[PDB]
């Protein structure tokens, strides 16, 4: 201010600072394959 | 440099950072106000010019740009420095080696800024309200910035004029007493005192016309000095003085005098101030005027150039004051021919080597 | 030179874990229980035998400040600065023993006691003397001795008792049925510094004998008891404020609780 | 820098019956008010003079200081000394326009300085061409008991000579008329800049 | 040593201890405030640069860091030790021995560590509010610390401002005595007293304009220097004084100009000062400059840079002045070769070992 | 710092029937006749002649010493000087929050130079605006009695003056009204900076 600091603002309001969490979560799928199939197949399904 | 990260931030990264404000009243009323602080810096920056220099990069220093000379450039380079503590030389290359323009850059309307590891990022122009930002992040750094030492501060130069700036505003002053003393001031050198039969009376415009003309006519001047001056009744004539005559801080002005040379370095001797005689005669206060402030002076400037132009090259190349035919040096001269030509017991060529002479 | 009262200086600093912390707090992290392992059977589902619950205890690192106003014979910035950081090693030895928890350390007298046969984590355990006012006068020095068989052989490595000076007072004036000290037996001998086999600290902040006082204690204060804190004294030479007084401003900050319950076992004078 | 007063004092608040009882005129006459238009003329006389020789108020009238440049940067004391309560430091401007500011700018009592210090390290600033004009009401009370006894005497020892010799006619007391608003003049030792 | 550690903890291991208060303020009042004390440090610290070293490690010195030279670094350094009596000198090494960064950290920021055994432990840079924690607890030890001989102390030096403190502030103060002196006086060349019939009467403004347009056209400047001046009945001018005119404390500044330069230990005939002529003829005080305050300082300091520059290295290197073509000391040159040059009985080789030549 | 008076003394304190006395007890023309109420405002103007030529305070009024800023960094000498016991030393701040301390000041009573003289170095600091306030109650004693009658004699030999003749009529004393004040005036030889 310019003229506050005579009358009032004896301190000058500080940034109330704030904590926002990433909370980090985790993404995960299992897809069930059969032992069948891993075996049988020509395609390599065990990397597709 | 480690810690030059700690200081940069409490100024303030990527913000000009200017320093002294009253810089260029210092220069109006301290060197183009009194002939002291005038005469003092112009002996010294007249002087460093004249200096030869020793190595291509002279090349440039002999002809740095149009209608600015080697000698002028100099004056210009010192007169910067002795004035605001800080010389700058933009150095404009079209050509990527050795660059064909050098400018001095006045010190008072440039800024530093102090970047992110303290050493500086940003020189800024400000003429007007138009700024520049010159850039050193890059390896040529298109300025050298050639500091006064300054111990409290950590960006420019202290500028001797600063140190003597109270013995200027004496000088400034005292000198300025004694012009508006003789322009304010009422002697008379009398006062004829007429009261009449009251305490106080006129005289009328018949009598005071009377009083003038035997006043104009038969006592003032030179020709009617010491006329008899008959005085009636009523009439009386008391004479006037005028008590301190000389003298209004005259000892005051010439120790201020002094002092201002004393902080440029400046010999009494040689800028001609009066005083008592410490320095004998000329042989010496030359040759220390050449030692203590201008060849200290001059071999911390070209000690910068002989940097920041090797920037420009690929060799670096060294460039110091050349400390021979320079004719104030003329008596540490004779008195180291003499001292070895007068040693008969070492041969010919034996000192040849230490006169620096190329032996044959 | 000016001269001053000479106060304790042993201030439990010299057997306590001294951890030099930067944070606002040091965090211990003690786990509460033990793993639980059984032997297995041959024919059974054996599984989740069980799992150590830990706990976080926190130092809060509370600041400690003393502020004298300094109002050529003997220099006084000398002589406060060793009077000051004097106060500052005696007046946290009285937080490190009874402190409380507000702004200040909380000592290790003040952890909610329990009688040792029924010690549970939360707390510390202590032993009974006997009659209430000072040691059993049937015989004396029974609980001090098993103070120190009822710690742990763990502990026991290097553990030192804690008293002040007129406790160890009361611990010398025990004789036997004929009176010849059983601590330090002639009227020649002196300190012997080593009470069953383990060091004494002399620190005047416990509490001395009364109907229920805490006066004797007894641990390896290097697992127990964290003095978690900040090496440096902070000095503010003020040259402003008061021009009449200098107003030194001095300040270290300090903080410390128990680590581990089970190495401080204390000694209770009652039934 | 004018200071002139907003309203002058009541003439009621005024001891004229007790600078009657001062004089010694008379006791128990049947016409008792033949000097009444007259006794409050000299008061009024008396006091105007002391307000001069003192720099003081006496009765707590409102006051009305026009000025247009600060005497110093931010301190500007007033001229009338025991004040209270400074009202109003309305910014009037160029022409016309009349802004009161709170401004922050403070009051300093005081009996020898009554400063109107500003906090802000600057007075609100001055229109260029217009006055700021400061309403304050200063003076030691309301009515006549709340003065200081010794200038109070030092009214009634001057207006009763004002009554008892009407022309300039001459005529050395311990405390006098002088020696009791000694006390109450401004001593001051500054022809400086400053 | 063993006294050491029983002193560390009276004081307090761990913690800064700062010292000096008043050296942040001794600098700006005494080094950028009068021109006796600026020009004394400039004066040496100017010296020590110029005087050439005697050993690999010279290199660098003699490029230590950007914009900042071999003979900018010791005036860095040296002007450091001046003024505050300590020198600071931080090395960065990316490579383990020679490193090739050198700092001159200002004196005012730096705090010291007592740490255990009372020889120090740390050195803190404090900036604002921020710190660096240099650590000493390593065999490299990264600063250089150069002491002043302080005697009641034992982290610190005595900084020579310090003894002449108050000689600073007598020659700041009788200086600006004289400067405000001349800005605020109120000399009158007189005063025409009107009194009137009265005691007392003021004259009409009709008559005070007349009073000003007959004194500003023919009484007062040059021009009107002396007029007859006619008073008539009430009127009279009486002529002021000025009475002391010169010399406001002319010689206890003088006096204090001097002790200034005593206590940094410059002659009197270098500085410019004026006095009583002590040194003759400035081959002398040129010489005793460069040998009672120059050398003496510049010995002390290369000692510790040849101890700690050497603990980067492997071999121990020294490092000294160099005592020989520094140009002040000719006169001790003069004198030593003519001296032995005349002893015509010894041999030629026998006096090519005692001048210092390479004997043949 | 105004420094009103909090209360003024209540005029029955103050010896009218005494000063009857003095004005014609044992040689005269009666009792005679005398305003009663008149009296009372004669012995109030001598005394506040004296309060201000003694800096002294006589009738132990309460005080109100409102300050803005230390002058010492501790001392504080305190103006009217037969000082006891300071009733408060409030601390009002700018807005006034009038928070009063306790504690931290020992008032050193003294005719010559009563003080406020803080322990060791600090003394309570003022708020920004905030002016400090010291109440304080100052004087010999609650009656007439506990004078120094010698100082007493001085009020009675002027407030009789004040009586005998009323405007500022010409009239060496051994004894007089200004030798018996000369050892209760105030005797500084400081006009320096502390």
């Amino acid at each position: 201010g310019w003229a506050s600091e005579t009358a009032a603002l004896s301190e000058t309001a500080t940034p109330q600072i704030d904590r926002i969490t990433i909370p980090l979560h985790e993404l995960a799928a299992m897809p069930k394959a059969s032992q069948r199939l891993l075996d049988d197949s020509a395609f390599d399904i065990e990397t597709w | 440099s480690v810690t030059g990260r700690i200081v940069a931030m409490a100024s303030g990264a990527g913000r000009p950072v200017w320093g002294p404000r009253d810089t260029v009243s210092l220069m109006r009323t301290g060197f183009a106000g009194n002939p002291v602080g005038f005469r003092s810096v112009k002996l010294i920056a007249e002087a460093t010019a004249a200096v030869p220099l020793i190595c291509p990069v002279l090349d440039l220093l002999r002809r740095p740009n149009a209608g600015q000379g080697r000698a002028e450039l100099f004056e210009a380079l010192i007169g910067q420095i002795l004035l605001s503590g800080n010389g700058y030389l933009e150095a404009v290359c079209p050509e990527p080696g050795v660059p064909r323009e050098l400018h001095v850059l006045r010190s008072d309307r440039m800024a530093v800024v102090p970047g992110a590891d303290g050493w500086p990022v940003g020189y800024d122009y400000t003429v007007g309200g138009r700024k520049h930002r010159f850039d050193m992040t890059g390896h040529p750094d298109p300025i050298c910035h050639i500091k006064s030492f300054h111990p409290t501060d950590d960006h420019y130069g202290l500028s001797p004029m600063q140190a003597a700036a109270v013995a200027l505003d004496v000088h400034n002053a005292a000198s300025a007493w004694s012009k508006a003393l003789l322009d304010n001031a009422a002697r008379p050198s009398g006062a004829i005192i007429y009261k009449g039969a009251d305490g106080q009376g006129v005289l009328a415009p018949e009598q005071y016309e009377r009083l003038i003309f035997e006043m104009e006519t038969h006592h003032q001047g030179a020709r009617n000095a010491g006329r008899p001056m008959l005085l009636e009744g009523g009439l009386d004539w008391k004479p006037m003085g005028f008590s301190p005559s000389d003298m209004e801080f005259h000892e005051t002005k010439a120790a201020a005098a002094r002092e201002i040379a004393l902080a440029f370095g400046v010999p009494p001797m040689l800028i001609g101030i009066p005083g008592d005689a410490t320095y004998a005669n000329y042989a010496e206060a030359n040759r220390a005027f050449y030692r203590l402030t201008v060849l200290p002076l001059l071999t911390r400037v070209s000690a910068a150039l002989a940097w920041w132009l090797s920037g420009y090259l690929g060799a670096q190349i060294e460039l110091k004051p050349d400390l021979d035919q320079v004719p104030a040096l003329a008596v540490e001269r004779d008195q180291l021919w003499a001292r070895i030509g007068a040693a008969g017991f070492l041969s010919n060529s034996e000192k040849r080597v230490l006169l620096g002479l190329p032996p044959t | 030179t000016i001269r001053g009262v000479l106060r304790s200086t042993a201030s439990l600093r010299q057997i306590a874990s001294v951890v030099n912390v930067e944070a606002t707090s040091f965090d211990v992290l003690v786990d509460k229980t033990d793993m639980g392992s059984g032997w297995a059977s041959e024919t059974a589902a054996l599984s989740e035998t069980a799992t150590p619950q830990i706990d976080r205890i926190t130092i809060p690192l509370h600041e400690l400040a003393a502020m004298p106003k300094a109002s050529s014979a003997f220099d006084i910035e000398t002589w406060l600065a060793n009077r000051i950081a004097d106060k500052f090693a005696r007046a946290e030895a009285a937080a490190f023993i009874s402190g409380d928890g507000v702004d200040k350390p909380t000592g290790f007298l003040t952890k909610t006691k329990v009688a040792n046969g029924a010690w549970a984590w939360g707390s510390l355990g202590y032993v009974a003397t006997g009659a209430a006012g000072d040691f059993a006068a049937v015989n004396a020095s029974d609980a001090v001795v098993d103070l120190v068989y009822a710690l742990g052989a763990e502990y026991r490595a290097n553990a030192s008792f804690v008293m002040n000076s007129k406790t160890a007072g009361a611990v010398r004036k025990m004789k036997d049925a004929d009176g010849r000290f059983l601590w330090a037996d002639s009227l020649a001998a002196g300190e012997p510094a080593r009470l069953m086999g383990y060091p004494v600290l002399i620190a005047e902040d416990m509490p001395d004998i009364a109907a229920n006082a805490y006066a004797i204690a007894f641990g390896d204060f290097g697992n127990g008891y964290t003095i978690a804190e900040r090496p440096d004294l902070r000095v503010l030479r003020d040259p402003f404020s008061a021009k009449p007084h200098v107003l030194f401003y001095a300040s270290k900050r300090v903080g410390g609780d128990v680590s581990d319950f089970a190495a401080i076992k204390l000694l209770k004078f009652a039934a | 820098m004018m200071l002139n007063e907003v309203t002058a004092v009541p003439g009621t608040a005024l001891p004229v019956a007790e600078f009657r009882d001062h004089l010694r005129l008379g006791t128990g006459f049947a016409d008792l008010g033949a000097e009444d238009a007259a006794l409050l003329s000299y008061l009024r006389a008396a006091i105007a003079a002391i307000e001069g020789r003192t720099a003081k108020a006496l009765i707590s009238r409102g006051f009305r200081l026009a000025l247009t440049a600060w005497r110093w940067g931010d301190m500007q004391t007033l001229p009338i000394a025991p004040v209270a309560t400074v009202t109003a430091l309305r910014l009037v401007d160029a022409a016309g326009v009349e802004t009161p500011v709170a401004a922050g700018w403070r009051l300093v009592p005081d009996m020898a300085r009554p400063r109107i210090e500003a906090l802000g390290a600057m007075l609100p600033m001055i229109p260029t061409g217009g006055r700021v004009e400061i309403d304050f009401t200063a003076g030691f009370g309301a009515s006549w008991s709340a003065l200081p006894v010794d200038l109070a005497q030092a009214v009634f020892l001057l207006a009763a000579q004002y009554y008892e010799l009407r022309h300039d006619g001459a005529a050395a007391m311990p405390f006098g008329v002088m020696a009791l608003i000694e006390r109450w003049r401004t001593v001051r030792v500054l022809g400086g800049r400053p």
